[PDB]
């Protein structure tokens, strides 16, 4: 859902790219790292705006 | 004959797969139709395409 247009949770609301907007959108699997036990806490989101 | 309300699906998820071929998914609500046909059936994963 992260892309120029795209819609969305994401796009709609906690983070968002512009319609016009030039760059790149990069990702990668952290899954062996950041996934701890049952849940990481460090990182939230808005669910509902 | 009713109203449709399109506003519940974004407030609380259901739909996995939303997507709109001809029309705009997110104004669904403020433009309305005349005659609505629902097609109601079940297929494979790797049908769907």
């Amino acid at each position: 859902q992260i892309a120029p247009g795209q819609t969305g949770k994401i796009a709609d609301y906690n983070y968002k790219l512009p319609d016009d907007f030039t760059g790149c959108v990069i990702a990668w699997n952290s899954n062996n790292l950041d996934s701890k036990v049952g849940g990481n806490y460090n990182y939230r989101y808005r669910l509902f705006r | 004959n009713c109203v449709a309300d399109y506003s519940v699906l974004y407030n609380s998820a259901s739909f996995s797969t939303f997507k709109c071929y001809g029309v705009s998914p997110t104004k669904l609500n403020d433009l309305c139709f005349t005659n609505v046909y629902a097609d109601s059936f079940v297929i494979r994963g790797d049908e769907v395409r």
